[PDB]
C-alpha cells in the first residue's frame, strides 16, 4: 500500500458572523472527508457515502452527543485564551489530532493545538510533554501536563486507537481511499517549456526536469497540485528554454510507485 | 494573530477546449480566518448556479475551498474568479489564463 | 463486550491479595478500579491505560492492554479494607463498561482464641445466644430447623484495646437451647458452654 | 461533592417519583446508575454536558432533565416492581477524556411494592451481656436485634451515653428474613457493641441501640386501622448493672 493518515481538526470563533458557525469539527482519511460536525447542526453526519453504509446510526447518535461537550469544551478554552492574551473580538481556536500509517507498517501520531492560526501547543508522545510556543501556552502546559494520567491517554489513543479507527476506514473505503488512476502527462511550449499531468489520484506526485541527466530544481517553476473538482487532481511545472544554447530537456514524473520519462525533441 | 491572505487559482476540470462543455475551477488556499467570499465571472458578470465544497482544513491551520460551475468555454468569453476576505479590501479578481 | 473478574475473595489481615480482571472490548481507552464499601459510594482508585504496573501506597494496579488483563495489587491488608472493588474499561467510544465487581472479606488475625458461647437474657423478658471470640479459620453455617436463626461471621474491632474479635448470634422461640444452636457447624473443640 | 436525594424510598406499582442530584464541582457531566445484585453498574442516562441528554443502557421506564449545568434529575413516569434497586448520580469533568475520573453520589434505594400493606417498622430490643463472658474475658458483649421489619429500608446504630459510638461494634451487612419461603418475607437484622466490663458495670453508662427505618412518606395515603409505617427510629436502651 501506501501511506494513509487519519486527522480531526476542531475550529472556534470567539465573535461569529452571521451563519459562520462557532464550532466546527471535520474527519479526513488522507485527503478525503468523512465527517463534520457545527455548532449550528449540532449534529455529527458523514460526508463520504461509505461512512454512512457501514457505520451504524448508533455510532452517529453517541459521537454527536460526545462532540456536543466538546464543542463546549472548545468554547470555554478560548474564552480562557483570550482572558489570558487580554485579546477582545474574534479570535480562532484550532486543534488537530491524527495519526499516519506508513508503507512500511510504522505509525506516527501527532496532537497541537492553534490561537489565531498560530503555532500554540504541540503534543509530544514519546516524553508525555507538552511544547509551548509562548508564555500564555506555558501557563497553559503547566496545567495539562499536572494530570500525568491525561499525557499517557494521549498517547495511547493516538498510537493504538487512531490507528485502529484509521485502519478501519481504509477498508470501509477501499475502493475509493485505495484506488489509483495514472496521471496523463503532456509537454507545452509558451517561451517556456510546460509539463503538464492530470486526472491522477492519489493526489501526492513528483515532478522536476532534467538538463541532459542533471535536475536543476532552483530554475523549475512548480506549480501546487489542484483539484480538479472530479476526484482526481492536476499539477504542472515549467522551465526556461534557452535560447542562445540547445540541451535535451526531459520531464520526469514518479507517481503511486511509478517512475515515467517524456523527452523533449 | 497575523492573518493570511487567500491565494486564488482559476482553471479547469479538464483542457480547455471550444465546443465542449468544462468545468471552471477557482481555488481559493491558504486563508485565514475562515470568513470568505468567492463568485465566479462570465465576463464581469456574476454566475448564479455556482457549487462550492465545504470549508475544509490545512496542517498549517489555514483553510482552503473550491468553487466550481459547469460551463462551455468559447474564444469570445473570458472568466475570472472574484474573492473577497477580511485581508482585502478591494476584492480581488483572477482572470483564467489558458 | 464484557467485563470478567471473580465474585468473592477472602484474605487473611495483613496478607496481599491480587484481584484480577479480564476485558474485552471494542477498543480501549483506560482500565479504572473503584472501592465501593458496603452501602457506600463507590471511590476512584487507579487508571491505567499504558501497560505497566502502577504503585501508589499499599495499592498498586497492573495493565497488560495485549493481554486485554489487569489486577488490583492490595498490600498489608487492613480489615478497613473489606469491600466491593469495581473493574471498568473504556470503550474505543468512550463509552464506560463497568464488570460485576468483586467482594473482598479479611479475615481478621485471631491471636488469642477464646471459643465460647455465651447467653443473654431479654431486657424486658424472646433469648439468644452469642457465638463469640472465636478463631478466624471457623466458620458458621445456617440453622437445621426453620424458625431458628443464625447470623454469619461479624468481626468488631475494639480500637481503644486494640482487640479484635468474631462473633455470631442465634436466637428462636421454641426447646431452643446454647448447646444445640450451632451443630451444623464445625465448631472447635474447646468451645465453652456455661 | 455529589448530593442526590433521597436516600431511601417506597413506591407503589404504578407512582411517580423523581431523584434530585446536584453537583457543587462546576463539572460538564453528569450520569444516573442502576446497582443490580449480580451485575455491574448499568447505566440509565446519561448528560455529555449542559442542555444536552441521552439514552443509557436501560433507558427503558426512565426519563431525566438536565436543568442546568449543576443538577441532573431522573423521573420514573411509572414505578415497576422491576425498577427496585439502588440508583447511582455521577458526574464527571468531561466526556471523552480518558483519565476522567466519575464522583458519585450517597446512592438512592427503591423498593416498588404492589402495595404498601407489608411495610412495617422494625421492633428493636436489646439483650445484656452474658454474666459468664464478663468474669471470663473482662469485656461485656451486647446483642441488638430489628424483628419484622419489611422492607430492607435500615440503619442500626448504637448510642452509648447519648453520643454515637463506632468503636466495637458489628452490625450485620445482610438482613436475613424471618419467613424465608416466602419473597414478600420480613426482615431481621443483629448487631453487637462490645465494651471493658468496667464500663459495662457502671450504672452510670446508658446505652441505646437506635434503628432508623424508612417507610411511608409525608403525602402518601393509609387506610388500614394499624398505624401507618412511616420513616421512624425505633430503639431499645439498657443501663450498666451490678
Ligand atoms: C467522529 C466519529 C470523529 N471523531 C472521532 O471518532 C474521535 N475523535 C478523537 C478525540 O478527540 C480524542 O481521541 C480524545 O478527545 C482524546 O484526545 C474525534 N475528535 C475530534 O476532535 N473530532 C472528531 O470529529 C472526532
Amino acid at each position: 500500500m501506501r501511506t494513509h493518515s487519519l486527522r480531526y481538526f476542531r475550529l472556534g470563533v470567539s465573535d461569529p458572523i452571521h451563519g459562520v458557525p462557532e464550532f466546527i469539527s471535520v474527519g479526513y482519511v488522507d485527503s478525503h472527508p468523512i465527517t463534520t460536525y457545527d455548532s449550528v447542526t449540532r449534529q455529527k453526519e458523514p460526508r463520504a457515502p461509505w461512512m454512512a453504509e457501514n457505520l451504524a446510526p448508533d455510532h452517529w447518535e453517541r459521537y454527536t452527543q460526545l462532540l456536543r461537550g466538546w464543542q463546549q469544551m472548545f468554547k470555554v478554552e478560548l474564552k480562557r485564551l483570550q482572558r489570558h492574551y487580554n485579546h477582545s473580538g474574534s479570535h480562532t481556536y484550532q486543534r488537530m489530532i491524527g495519526c499516519e500509517l506508513l508503507e512500511d507498517g510504522s505509525t506516527t501520531g501527532f496532537l497541537q493545538y492553534a490561537y489565531d492560526g498560530q503555532d500554540f501547543l504541540i503534543f509530544n508522545k514519546d516524553t508525555l510533554s507538552w511544547l509551548a510556543v509562548d508564555n500564555v501556552a506555558h501557563t497553559i502546559k503547566q496545567a495539562w501536563e499536572a494530570n500525568q494520567h491525561e499525557l499517557l491517554y494521549q498517547k495511547n489513543w493516538l498510537e493504538e486507537e487512531c490507528i485502529a479507527w484509521l485502519k478501519r476506514f481504509l477498508e470501509y473505503g477501499k475502493d475509493t481511499l485505495q484506488r489509483t488512476e495514472p496521471p496523463l502527462v503532456r509537454v507545452n511550449r509558451k517561451t517556456a517549456l510546460f509539463c503538464k499531468a492530470h486526472g491522477f489520484y492519489p493526489p501526492e506526485i513528483y515532478m522536476t526536469w532534467m538538463k541532459n541527466g542533471e535536475e536543476i530544481v532552483q530554475e523549475i517553476d512548480y506549480g501546487d497540485i489542484l483539484p480538479s473538482g472530479d476526484g482526481t487532481y492536476q499539477a504542472w511545472a515549467s522551465i526556461e528554454l534557452d535560447p542562445q544554447s540547445s540541451n535535451l530537456y526531459s520531464c520526469h514524473v514518479e507517481h503511486s510507485g511509478v517512475h515515467m520519462v517524456l523527452q523533449v525533441p | 494573530m497575523i492573518q493570511r491572505t487567500p491565494k486564488i487559482q482559476v482553471y479547469s476540470r479538464h483542457p480547455a477546449e471550444n465546443g465542449k462543455s468544462n468545468f471552471l475551477n477557482c481555488y481559493v488556499s491558504g486563508f485565514h480566518p475562515s470568513d470568505i467570499e468567492v463568485d465566479l465571472l462570465k465576463n464581469g458578470e456574476r454566475i448564479e448556479k455556482v457549487e462550492h465544497s465545504d470549508l475544509s482544513f490545512s496542517k498549517d491551520w489555514s483553510f482552503y475551498l473550491l468553487y466550481y460551475t459547469e460551463f462551455t468555454p468559447t474564444e469570445k468569453d473570458e472568466y475570472a474568479c472574484r474573492v473577497n476576505h477580511v485581508t482585502l479590501s478591494q476584492p480581488k479578481i483572477v482572470k483564467w489564463d489558458r | 463486550q464484557n467485563i470478567d473478574q471473580p465474585t468473592e475473595m477472602t484474605a487473611t489481615e495483613g496478607a496481599i491479595v491480587q484481584i484480577n480482571c479480564t476485558y474485552q472490548t471494542s477498543g480501549f481507552n483506560g482500565l479504572f478500579w473503584y472501592q465501593q464499601h458496603a452501602g457506600e459510594a463507590p471511590t476512584f482508585l487507579s487508571y491505567n491505560v499504558l501497560d505497566g504496573l502502577e504503585e501508589k501506597g499499599r495499592f498498586s494496579s497492573f495493565l497488560s492492554r495485549s493481554k486485554g488483563y489487569s489486577y488490583l495489587l492490595l498490600k498489608e491488608l487492613q480489615m478497613k479494607d473489606s469491600a466491593s472493588y469495581l473493574c471498568a474499561v473504556k470503550d474505543s467510544n468512550y463509552q464506560l463498561i463497568w464488570g460485576a465487581g468483586t467482594k473482598l472479606i479479611i479475615k481478621p488475625d485471631i491471636q488469642n482464641p477464646d471459643p465460647a458461647v455465651y447467653q443473654l437474657r431479654d431486657s424486658k423478658s424472646k433469648s439468644v445466644c452469642l457465638f463469640t471470640d472465636f478463631d478466624s479459620q471457623t466458620n458458621v453455617s445456617q440453622s437445621k430447623d426453620s424458625d431458628v436463626y443464625i447470623t454469619d461471621k461479624c468481626v468488631l474491632d475494639m480500637r481503644s484495646m486494640d482487640f479484635k474479635s468474631n462473633s455470631a448470634v442465634a436466637w428462636s422461640n421454641k426447646d431452643f437451647a446454647c448447646a444445640n444452636a450451632f451443630n451444623n457447624s464445625i465448631i472447635p473443640e474447646d468451645t465453652f458452654f456455661p | 461533592g455529589v448530593t442526590q436525594t433521597p436516600k431511601f424510598q417506597v413506591l407503589k406499582t404504578g407512582q411517580s417519583m423523581t431523584l434530585q442530584c446536584a453537583q457543587d464541582m462546576n463539572h460538564n457531566s453528569m450520569y444516573w446508575y442502576r446497582q443490580d445484585p449480580g451485575m455491574g453498574l448499568r447505566l440509565i442516562y446519561y448528560s455529555a454536558s449542559e442542555g444536552t441528554t441521552d439514552k443509557g443502557e436501560v433507558p427503558n421506564g426512565y426519563n431525566v432533565s438536565r436543568l442546568n449545568k449543576r443538577e441532573f434529575s431522573l423521573r420514573l413516569e411509572s414505578a415497576a416492581p422491576s425498577q427496585t434497586s439502588v440508583y447511582f448520580c455521577a458526574s464527571s469533568v468531561w466526556t471523552g477524556e480518558g483519565s476522567g475520573e466519575l464522583f458519585f453520589g450517597e446512592g438512592s434505594r427503591l423498593t416498588v411494592l404492589e402495595d404498601l400493606k407489608n411495610v412495617f417498622p422494625p421492633e428493636v430490643a436489646v439483650f445484656e451481656p452474658s454474666e459468664a463472658e464478663i468474669s471470663h474475658t473482662q469485656k461485656a458483649t451486647l446483642v441488638c436485634l430489628a424483628t419484622g421489619f419489611y422492607p430492607d429500608h435500615v440503619e442500626l446504630s448504637w448510642w452509648v451515653n447519648g453520643k454515637e459510638v463506632h468503636s466495637g461494634v458489628c452490625t450485620d451487612p445482610q438482613p436475613l428474613k424471618e419467613q424465608p419461603a416466602l419473597n414478600d418475607s420480613r426482615y431481621a437484622l443483629s448487631s453487637r457493641l462490645r465494651v471493658s466490663a468496667t464500663f459495662w458495670q457502671n450504672p452510670r453508662n446508658h446505652f441505646r441501640c437506635q434503628v432508623q427505618f424508612y417507610g411511608l412518606s409525608e403525602n402518601d395515603e393509609w387506610t388500614q386501622d394499624r398505624a401507618k409505617p412511616v420513616t421512624q427510629i425505633v430503639s431499645a436502651e439498657a443501663w450498666g448493672r451490678a
